[PDB]
């Protein structure tokens, strides 16, 4: 989803990057289930 | 001969005028006000604002 860093981005700028939180925190330091098949 | 002091009445009728002004709003935003077109997001909220 886009929220709280991509939100303002997509709203004022026009673009939004996927993993924005990671690049932001980096620039400034701040079970499964079983089913049958044919293997 | 002299004259008697005169009297007279009168009436003035009204007239009708009016004001008016258009206030059009569009469909793209009308869907957002009433919440019909509203989506569950964090982006549609801002467009509604």
């Amino acid at each position: 989803v886009i929220a709280n860093t991509n939100l303002v981005t997509a709203l004022v700028m026009g673009k939004a990057v996927s993993n924005m939180d990671d690049v932001a925190r980096y620039l400034l330091g701040g079970g499964s289930a079983r089913v049958r098949a044919d293997l | 001969p002299a004259d008697q002091p005169v009297h007279n009445y009168m009436i003035k009728r009204l007239d009708r005028r009016s004001l008016n002004a258009a206030f059009s709003i569009a469909v793209e935003a009308l869907g957002l006000i009433s919440g019909e077109n509203l989506d569950g997001t964090h982006i549609s909220s801002a467009m509604r604002l």
